[PDB]
């Protein structure tokens, strides 16, 4: 099983800096060494053999190289060490020990295990011994999806391996918004070529004034043009050196492992654009592709060893209601302080398909019952993604009260429905649920069998039964004017708008017409019966000739609303055609939290990710890292282990690069664990000295020492600046951590890589969060709007554990009024934050840093007010030194939040705010600079509220994440205020502009006060 | 037939505090609210239902034909496959008194903080139990090794002690026995261990157990006391 902690020895966080490790030679003799905390296994088996000597049978060992180390882990599995550079410490032993044996079987398959055992968390023998057969098929199948990415990868051998490393990292069109077309000189850019000339690096420049929509190749033939023009060469001699040499080089971003190797417009690049926008000078390096395509492993792709009369009917046949025996209960924790019964339903995803029946209610300290239930609901009216959902319950009639809920699937993974005796291992219900069933839970039986287990038997017919194939259901499928305004104005209606018995009857009606507005779809299906064969086979028929929608609209089409797998297929349909590689890695937080909905293992949906995530490895490492954070919930363990197992075993070389990270992670969890349990309470003095101590030994310092960042792995993380670590005040103990750029030209870009490590809070808040404000900023940037908006990094790696992008030359308004300005020592007021604004940018410097400063202020003003995360205060708004506005810390917010209040929020920081947007200006209330930023903010609020549907279908898709301000569709309600969707798209606005005023307002009256943030008024 | 009187008819209230009115009940329990105009709220079918009744030309419909002219004369015809409603729910059921329920609310958070206790104790000692199954799995694979170990010596040493004692060296095979015996007493120490583990194992299950019971006993006495705490409204701050 997953060890729980990140320590060394079993209970034990760090290992004593000497260690007694009693060694089982292999002659059968067992001596004790007093090793070294931090040594390897190389020197540990020398002055084993050394000490081994002196005890008897030492003329049986044999050479050192001969053997190899074997003990117990944490995770209770037999390791063999076969990297013997592991130090002692970095085994996560069991007990310390050490067993010396001579390998047996295959030593690639062996080591193949242990890494792929590694980078999931659990190791891969636990796999192997479950006899459940979906697994075990799933298992076997999913190897063809890594199978056809990995043919993908060695299509075009050299080349398409190096797109799968390091793809393209290009904008989803090439369209260029009307401002940033007239940033550029005309149609063209400036653009600055880097060489090498020796290993001894030093650089030459070539700098190059080139039209943005060339691609990578045409760049490289104007610098190789503008060296070849000053050489002796004629016309035809230029013309060949460019033809001949075009496509002998490569270029890639200065300062990261960003490459240009698809022919995109230059323009369309991420980076390029970046540059545009800012107004920066891009830096591209000139490399040749023999010298890329040299680090490429060429890795294979092996298969492993798991890969290797009877009467049936159909469900459209059997006639009968729907019948369940409920045998008995194995035990129920009750204090005979209290009957108990058994309540049931069958459901279609959250939706009940019929009336929920009980059971007779018995002893307390007797549970049985064995009585047929009789639901109110006819067989074959069954859809596919039909289950049932059911719990013991308790009364005081007088007090109902759940103790053990569980749901199965009525129907298998083979299309067969359940028929006999099953015994199911129930589930605890979690903190916060009241509800006597926990329809929307997991489905499945608990893999803890030491619960509740309720065994029930099911009707038993002559044969066998499977639900019918889709050509069986078109036969049963198969048996105007003008009422267009209607279907028109609900479909553009926001999916969290009712939809009343007289339109989903109206959709029902006029659904044959509906294909003309696909739309329209996610409503129609709200407005269908599932549970009427008749209804259900005609929407069967629709969808599969349904024309293709937008992928954001068929996102929706995933989220807890459609169960039905043809309703899925047909959105993973969608998106496998229309989706784009860079809205898919937009998407993937939201993607990889929709498949926990999906009732199988095997399904559409992951063979599309995997796939995608086998074919683009910026998709597999977040959609590694997604998965693997989420392994600490039992509830998805499996499934996601599962999933897990099948990139990592066809990932290839990045595997390695996981491991790497992983180990860093485990350092930094099992580090800080430390200062927030047994150094707890410690001054920041003693806890800076074990921090300063403790990193400089050399088990961390190898560890956490060249590899890539979870955050971005283009950004390569070298030697640590000790210098500038530290550990942060907070009381969660964060880390803060610098490193060294090791890139050739780290000059030109990132210098230092600072990163927060936090352990404690959940930072699945953020995450989402920073997603939607990215989303936001793109939105209003295609609209040609120039909000600059700053997301960030984040990314959370386990159960409140994550890190987060540090922002260079960034301060919060609270750190910005501590400095003073020798104005006496602390003393400041509103006028500050201006003056220190103008003093660190001076000059003409001065104008267009104020801009900045309103550009990224109407933004965020505009978004946090939409999301309810408004009411910020000094601490939590921080300045760049260029003088851009962001927010930071969402998470710290939603921690600290009945319904009755909030109808007025004084936002005291208004006022500095006005005196930086227009210099100066006792009476800055109205100013024509003042009126630039609220038009801004007006363009921009109504261009989120035009796309509406899409943060809403954001919002839904992540409900399957337990996070509590995400349960219910009533909490994703609160964005229908701020936008005013039922309100005039003119009285938006008008609603907008008053809000405003009265944040204004409230903020001139109110006494802020400093520290506790308690206003006085 | 009034425009007001309170007795299945609130305000436009939301949609969070209608599907809590019929949550769990029969075919019925409905109220009147109104829509982007008038709205009805049935059950049936084991679901949550909505109609939209259109109040156009002053009178009233659900169907194509308009057939009626009133709000409540509407109800009549369809109360008694169109299923009918059956019990309403009221706006009269549980002199300037809110400080008695204080009480109520007072004894919420008296049972929250209690249970949450009690559910930090049930974490708490699930991950331990947890750990310690593990833990006995982790020295039964250390007992498999250390007696895979015993097989290698009686293995190897025969034929060195079937030499030394055609020799008469005593004092060399006291060397490799005084070693042996080392391993089989590490074996026992082990064996002990987990033995005592075994015991911390099934001695917290209980104790789980116990944490359970309470808490499913204290757990009813939650949910009811949440309807106890209602507030009315357009009354400001208080406490
Ligand atoms: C769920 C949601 C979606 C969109 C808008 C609002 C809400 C929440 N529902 C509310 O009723 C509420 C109220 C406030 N503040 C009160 C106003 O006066 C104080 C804020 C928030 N925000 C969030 O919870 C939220 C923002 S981004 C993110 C990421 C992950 C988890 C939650 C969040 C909401
Ligand atoms: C200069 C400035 C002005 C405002 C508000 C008070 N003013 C306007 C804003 C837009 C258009 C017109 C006006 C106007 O009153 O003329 C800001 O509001 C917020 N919040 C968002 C809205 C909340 C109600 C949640 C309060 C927090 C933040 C974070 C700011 O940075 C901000 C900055
Ligand atoms: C993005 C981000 N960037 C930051 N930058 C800095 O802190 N600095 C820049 C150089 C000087 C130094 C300073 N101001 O002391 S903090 C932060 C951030 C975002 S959420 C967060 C919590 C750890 C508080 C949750 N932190």
């Amino acid at each position: 099983p997953p060890r729980p902690s990140s320590g060394e020895l079993w209970g034990i966080h760090l290992m004593p800096p000497r260690i007694l490790v009693e060694c089982l030679l292999p002659n059968g003799m067992i001596v004790t060494l007093e090793c070294l905390r931090e040594a390897t296994l190389i020197t540990i088996k020398h002055e084993l053999f050394k000490e081994a000597r002196k005890y008897p049978l030492h003329q049986l060992l044999q050479d050192e190289s001969s053997y190899i180390f074997v003990s117990v882990t944490q995770e209770a599995e037999r390791e063999e060490f076969f990297d013997e550079t592991r130090r002692l410490c970095d085994l996560r032993l069991f007990q310390p020990f050490l067993k010396v044996i001579e390998p047996v079987g295959n030593r690639e398959e062996k080591i193949l295990n242990r890494e792929i055992g590694f980078a999931i968390g659990m190791p891969v023998c636990e796999f192997d011994m479950v006899k459940d057969p979906e697994v075990q098929d799933f298992r076997r199948n999913i190897l063809n999806v890594c199978k056809e990415a990995v043919d993908l990868r060695d299509l075009n051998s050299p080349h398409s391996r190096a797109m799968y490393v390091y793809p393209p990292n290009v904008e989803s069109s090439p369209e260029l918004p009307k401002h940033i077309y007239n940033k550029l000189d005309k149609g063209q850019i400036i653009v600055v070529i880097w060489v090498i000339v020796s290993p001894n690096n030093d650089k030459q420049k070539y700098t190059l004034k080139i039209n943005h929509d060339c691609v990578p190749e045409q760049v490289i033939a104007e610098a190789i043009r503008k060296k070849t023009r000053s050489m002796l060469l004629s016309s035809e001699q230029l013309k060949l050196c460019v033809l001949e040499y075009q496509g002998k080089y490569i270029l890639k971003v200065c300062g990261c492992d960003e490459y240009f190797l698809e022919k995109y417009p230059l323009s369309q690049y991420k980076y390029i654009r970046s540059c545009i926008m800012l107004g920066r000078m891009p830096n591209l390096m000139l490399m040749a592709k023999e010298s890329l395509y040299s680090q490429l492993p060429m890795d294979c792709f092996t298969m492993p060893s798991y890969s290797r009369e009877t009467s049936t009917k159909s469900l459209w046949v059997i006639n009968s209601a729907l019948r369940i025996k409920i045998l008995c209960a194995t035990y129920v924790n009750v204090n005979i302080r209290d009957k108990i019964y058994v309540r049931t339903g069958i459901y279609h995803g959250g939706e009940p398909l019929c009336d929920n029946v009980n059971t007779q209610r018995v002893p307390c300290s007797n549970p049985r019952w064995n009585e047929w239930l009789n639901y109110d609901i006819y067989i074959p009216d069954l859809p596919r993604a039909a289950r049932l959902c059911l719990s013991i319950c308790s009364v005081k009639k007088e007090e109902h009260c759940p103790l053990a809920w569980g749901n199965i699937n009525l129907f298998d993974y083979t299309d067969t429905l359940v028929s006999g005796k099953m015994a199911l291992n129930l589930w605890p219900v979690p903190h916060g649920l009241e509800d006597l069933l926990n329809p929307i839970g997991v489905t499945g039986s608990n893999p803890n069998k030491e619960t509740p287990c309720l065994e029930l038997e099911f009707d038993w017919f002559s044969s066998v039964v499977k639900f019918p194939d889709m050509s069986v259901i078109e036969e049963h499928a198969n048996w105007r004017e003008n009422d267009k305004e209607q279907l028109k104005a609900i479909s553009t209606r926001d999916p969290l708008s009712e939809i009343t018995e007289q339109e989903k009857d109206f959709l029902w009606s006029h659904r044959h017409y509906c294909v003309t507005i696909p739309e329209i779809l996610p409503k129609l299906l709200l407005s269908v019966k599932w549970n009427s064969r008749d209804e259900v086979a005609q929407m069967y028929c629709l969808v599969k000739d349904w024309p293709p929608i937008k992928p954001e609209q068929a996102m929706e089409l995933l989220d807890c609303n459609y169960p039905d797998p043809m309703v899925r297929g047909f959105a993973v349909r969608c998106l496998e055609k229309y989706l784009t590689d860079d809205k898919l890695s937009q998407y993937l937080i939201q993607l990889v939290q929709v498949l926990k909905y999906e009732q199988y293992l095997d399904n559409l949906l992951v063979r599309f990710l995997l796939k995608k995530a086998l074919t683009n490895q910026r998709i597999g490492h977040f959609f590694f890292w997604h998965l693997k954070s989420e392994m600490h919930n039992k509830t998805v363990s499996q499934r996601f282990g599962l999933l897990l197992e099948s990139y990592c075993r066809a990932c290839g070389m990045y595997l390695k690069h996981l491991n790497r990270q992983v180990e860093a992670m485990e350092k930094l969890i099992n580090l800080t664990d430390i200062l927030k349990q047994e150094k707890k309470d410690e001054t920041q003095k003693v806890q800076m000295k074990f921090l300063v101590e403790q990193m400089r030994r050399p088990d961390f310092m190898d560890a956490l020492q060249g590899f890539l960042s979870p955050l971005n792995p283009a950004h390569q993380l070298g030697n640590l600046r000790l210098e500038e670590c530290r550990i942060m005040s907070s009381a969660k103990r964060p880390l803060w951590l610098n490193w060294e750029n090791p890139d050739i030209m780290s000059e030109l870009l990132f210098q230092n890589n600072e990163i927060i490590f936090k352990n404690g809070d959940d930072l699945r808040q953020d995450m989402l969060t920073l997603q939607i404000i990215r989303i936001m900023e793109n939105i209003w940037q295609n609209q040609g709007l120039d909000l600059r908006m700053l997301p960030y990094g984040c990314l959370s790696i386990g159960d409140c554990v994550g890190l987060i992008e540090v922002v260079r030359n960034s301060h919060t308004i609270m750190q910005i009024q501590c400095k003073g300005g020798l104005k006496g020592a602390l003393q400041f007021n509103s006028h500050t934050l201006h003056q220190w604004l103008k003093d660190k940018n001076k000059g003409e410097i001065y104008d267009a840093a104020i801009d900045l400063f309103t550009r990224s202020c109407a933004g965020y003003c505009v978004a946090t007010f939409i999301l309810g995360i408004g009411d910020r205060h000094n601490s939590n708004i921080m300045v760049k030194d260029d003088g851009q506005l962001f927010h930071i810390d969402f998470g710290h917010f939603l921690d600290h939040k009945f319904g009755y209040k909030r109808e007025r929020v004084p936002f005291v920081l208004t006022q500095d705010f006005l005196i930086v947007i227009s210099k100066g200006a006792q009476e800055c209330t109205k100013t024509r600079e003042f009126e630039r930023f609220q038009e801004m903010c007006y363009k921009a609020y109504l261009a989120i509220r035009q796309h509406a549907n899409l943060f809403i279908n954001l919002f839904s898709m992540m409900l399957g994440s337990g996070m509590p301000e995400l349960q219910s569709f009533d909490d994703i309600a609160y964005i229908r205020k701020t936008l005013a969707l039922d309100k005039t798209e003119q009285e938006a606005l008008e609603y907008f502009m008053k809000q405003m005023n009265d944040a204004r307002h409230g903020g001139w009256t109110t006494k802020m006060d400093w520290i506790f943030h308690t206003i006085k008024q | 037939m009034s425009l007001q009187d309170a007795e299945w008819y609130w305000g436009d209230i939301s949609r969070e505090e209608v599907n809590e009115k019929l949550r769990d009940t029969a075919d019925g329990t409905f109220l009147v609210r109104d829509a982007s105009d008038y709205t009805l709220t049935l059950r049936k079918g084991g679901n949550n239902k909505l109609i939209k009744i259109f109040h156009r030309d002053g009178k009233y419909g659900f169907s194509d034909p308009l057939t009626f002219s009133s709000v409540v004369e509407l109800i009549n015809h369809y109360r008694n496959l169109d299923v009918k409603l059956l019990y309403p729910v009221s706006k009269y059921q549980q002199e300037a008194v809110g400080k008695k329920l204080h009480e109520y609310n007072t004894q919420f958070q008296e049972k929250s903080r209690e249970y949450d206790r009690l559910y930090e104790e049930y974490t708490r000692t699930s991950q331990e139990i947890q750990m310690k199954r593990t833990a006995i799995e982790a020295f039964n694979e250390t007992i498999k090794i250390f007696e895979e170990q015993c097989q290698t010596q009686e293995r190897y040493s025969k034929e060195y002690i079937e030499k030394f004692k055609r020799e008469g060296n005593e004092k060399e095979i006291q060397r490799i026995m005084h070693n042996y015996d080392k391993l089989k007493s590490r074996i026992s120490e082990i064996i002990d261990s987990r033995r005592r583990l075994e015991e911390d194992l099934k001695k917290q299950a209980a104790e789980y157990r116990e944490i359970d019971k309470r808490m499913n006993s204290i757990k009813p006495d939650l949910i009811q006391l949440r309807k106890t705490r209602d507030q009315y409204l357009m009354w400001l701050t208080q406490k």
